[PDB]
């Protein structure tokens, strides 16, 4: 008279299938990308242009000597 | 033809991204006035040495003192 099945206490667990979490898609991407990339080239032309100014100063000390 | 730019971008968006960067690259140097400053910066960077000239009649400009108001306008870069 000592046998298994309980009178109660059950679930069940699902048979389902779901993890579609979105996700920042669909014109949200391709907009943060271009907005990041244009910040890069804007951070250029303030350094590459400025290094071009110090470049001429480096040639300047050459030319003021050599006679 | 207006569906062809949307019914090949559902099949192969690989070369479409190439032509989009191939285009809008040849077009822009004919557009912005930032170019020809790219040739203006690149002209007044002295590599060699400035040899002087001689007075003979003229005397056009630019006497023996360099810091006089004598030469052309390349001093807009320090203000830039
Ligand atoms: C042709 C005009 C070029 C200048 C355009 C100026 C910029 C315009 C901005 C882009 C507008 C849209 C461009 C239309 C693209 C149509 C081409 C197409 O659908 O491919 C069909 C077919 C697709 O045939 P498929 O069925 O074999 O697809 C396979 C495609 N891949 C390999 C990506 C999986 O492609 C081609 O025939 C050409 C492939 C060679 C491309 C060489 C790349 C050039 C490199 C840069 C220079």
């Amino acid at each position: 008279k000592q046998d298994m099945p309980p009178v109660g206490g059950y679930g069940p667990i699902d048979y389902k299938r779901n993890l579609p979490r979105r996700g920042l898609s669909g014109y949200s991407m391709f907009a943060v990308g271009i907005g990041a990339l244009l910040f890069g080239y804007w951070s250029m032309m303030k350094w590459n242009r400025e290094r071009r100014r110090l470049q001429i100063e480096d040639f300047e000390a050459r030319i003021a000597l050599m006679p | 033809v207006a569906a062809f730019l949307k019914n090949v971008w559902a099949k192969e968006p690989v070369l479409v991204a190439s032509f989009a960067i191939a285009g809008l690259a040849v077009i822009l140097p004919t557009l912005s006035p930032y170019t020809k400053y790219s040739l203006m910066i690149n002209r007044a960077t002295p590599y060699n040495y400035p040899v002087p000239l001689r007075d003979d009649g003229n005397m056009p400009d630019v006497p023996s003192h360099p810091q006089d108001p004598q030469g052309p306008s390349l001093e807009w870069l320090k203000r830039l």
